[PDB]
């Protein structure tokens, strides 16, 4: 019932949205790693 | 034609136009093909605009 049979163009926009969300998640955890305390101490010390 | 620049001038000015496009949301007309100034601004948006 919750099985929306999307056409090809709608499905393609769903893919493009999903790739965008993957890129935001990856850049966000890279941001969290580069702004965490431990990495700041490491880069500062070196 | 294809050229090359100093790394400090390429990084600072390359960061300047890409964060200009962040605030103003502008359209950026280029030559399109990767040679010279277009190859420099492609690497410029791939420098810090690819992470923002």
């Amino acid at each position: 019932g919750l099985k929306l049979f999307i056409t090809d163009d709608e499905l393609k926009k769903v893919h493009d949205f999903e790739e965008q969300c993957i890129e935001e998640y990856f850049r966000e955890k890279d941001d969290r790693f580069n702004s965490s305390n431990d990495e700041r101490i490491r880069v500062t010390s070196e | 034609q294809n050229f090359e620049l100093q790394p400090k001038l390429k990084q600072v000015f390359g960061k300047g136009l890409i964060k200009a496009a962040m605030t103003t949301g502008a359209w950026i007309f280029t030559g399109g093909v990767n040679t010279g100034v277009i190859r420099h601004v492609g690497d410029a948006l791939k420098d810090h605009a690819s992470k923002s």
